[PDB]
């Protein structure tokens, strides 16, 4: 049967769509992003 | 100085998926005509 | 006490923990796997009797 | 003092405080929660014994 | 003047080092070279031109 | 594969046994097997299905840059307006072929 | 190798080739029938994924 | 004369088995996953038809 399969939890691995399963990812894409705040 | 090597980047752009299958041809190799019951029988 | 007091010093510390998708996805022998079933529950319904 | 929102930790161990902030936009999270499949309900029967 | 462009290998093309890889680099020429079924090459032993 | 002679290769001098199953084809010594299977196959209770799988590989690579430069001194300049050239539109086309055919050679 | 042979259909019944295919769907309920042959789901009982053929 | 040439009608079978979190994944990475299943194995077995033939 064909599955999903998961990461290593690594990040290098992550970052690269890397799976144990079936198919490979593009990638994480954006969840957005943060900037450091301004002080006054 | 800030270079493309500080960028990091969200995800690359897939671009074109390719599935290498054959091409099917056999409908101009065998003629044929649906088979409505569980045996065929041909004329001669 | 014992306990509380290792989690009060950070030795030891409260969790929970989703579970990996690579044992999630096949377990109750998914793919030739085995001894793997899933977690489950239901119900009871009990009674009790009173008199005069 | 219509100042910090006060929750209470109905299952906490011991007895303490935690303060944090949180602010209007969501990346201003310091921990995140971020559902993908929420609840899924997964359904069959077994065909030998026809039970759901 | 700035020009920018990939030049990528298309996908089924493997260098015979990794062989068999979830990810592959569709660059990295030194190792993808020679190794894909989109193309095929043939050289050609021709006498020289006199000059 | 099916033998549809006895001692199949018995006259198939062929060494290469790739190639002396190819003989036996042609031959009619052996048939390939391929074929539909009787309905009882996959009615029996007990019944193995071929399974059908995939998978998706990626193939990536990051984007890379090409730079060219000319410059042409205030004089020059006007010497090609001089010399019957639309000088700024001389330039432009001078980098712009100079790179296009660079990318022609590359591909 | 190279082979060569015929298709012909003459009309109504007079269709001629070697080895006629000849599918057979009468009996099943299919969408785009042109389609020949059906699928199936099932869904196992002890994992709760999905089974298709 | 007439003669006659007949036969029974053969089965072909196929199955794949996707999981959920795989059909879940296909469809976050692009793929229309309900129908990326059945290409696949009514590509393979237009496929093994063709070969059978």
């Amino acid at each position: 049967a064909e599955i999903g399969g998961d990461h290593g939890y690594n990040a290098t691995n992550i970052a690269a769509g890397q799976t144990s399963g079936a198919v490979t990812q593009i990638g994480p894409a954006v969840m957005g992003m943060v900037r450091r705040a301004i002080p006054n | 100085s800030t270079t493309t090597n500080s960028n990091s980047i969200g995800r690359p752009n897939l671009v074109a998926l390719t599935r290498a299958t054959t091409k099917l041809i056999y409908s101009d190799i065998v003629a044929t005509q649906r088979t409505n019951q569980p045996v065929a029988a041909f004329y001669g | 006490a014992e306990i509380k007091k290792q989690m009060e010093a950070g030795a030891l510390v409260e969790i929970a923990e989703g579970m990996a998708t690579s044992i999630a996805e096949l377990q109750e022998g998914f793919n030739g796997s085995t001894d793997n079933p899933w977690n489950e529950m239901g119900f009871r319904i009990d009674k009790q009797v009173i008199e005069a | 003092g219509g100042k910090y929102r006060v929750y209470i930790d109905q299952y906490a161990k011991q007895d303490y405080f935690t303060v944090g902030y949180k602010g209007p936009n969501e990346m201003d999270a310091g921990i995140y929660y971020a559902p993908y499949v929420a609840l899924t309900p997964l359904r069959g029967s077994d065909p030998k014994n026809f039970q759901p | 003047l700035l020009v920018r462009y990939a030049l990528s290998a298309n996908p089924y093309t493997v260098a015979k080092d990794e062989k068999e890889a979830r990810i592959i680099d569709g660059g990295d020429m030194d190792k993808m070279a020679g190794r894909s079924d989109l193309s095929v090459l043939l050289g050609v032993k021709l006498p020289k031109i006199i000059i | 594969y099916k033998v549809l002679e006895d001692t199949p290769f018995a006259t198939i001098e062929e060494s290469d046994l790739e190639l002396a199953l190819q003989i036996a084809i042609v031959l009619l010594k052996v048939r390939l097997f391929s074929d539909a299977a009787s309905t009882s196959k996959f009615e029996s209770s007990d019944s193995e299905i071929a399974d059908a799988r995939f998978q998706i590989n990626k193939w990536q690579t990051a984007v890379k840059s090409r730079k060219l430069k000319t410059g042409i001194t205030v004089e020059l300049a006007q010497d090609l307006e001089a010399n019957g050239f639309d000088a700024p539109n001389f330039l432009e086309d001078l980098l712009a072929t100079e790179m296009a055919d660079e990318i022609n050679k590359d591909i | 190798y190279v082979i060569v042979g015929v298709v012909e259909n003459i009309g109504e019944k007079e269709i001629v080739g070697s080895i006629f295919y000849a599918p057979y769907t009468e009996g099943l309920d299919l969408d785009d029938p042109e389609h020949v042959g059906a699928f199936k789901v099932v869904v196992d009982p002890e994992s709760l994924q999905p089974s298709i053929g």
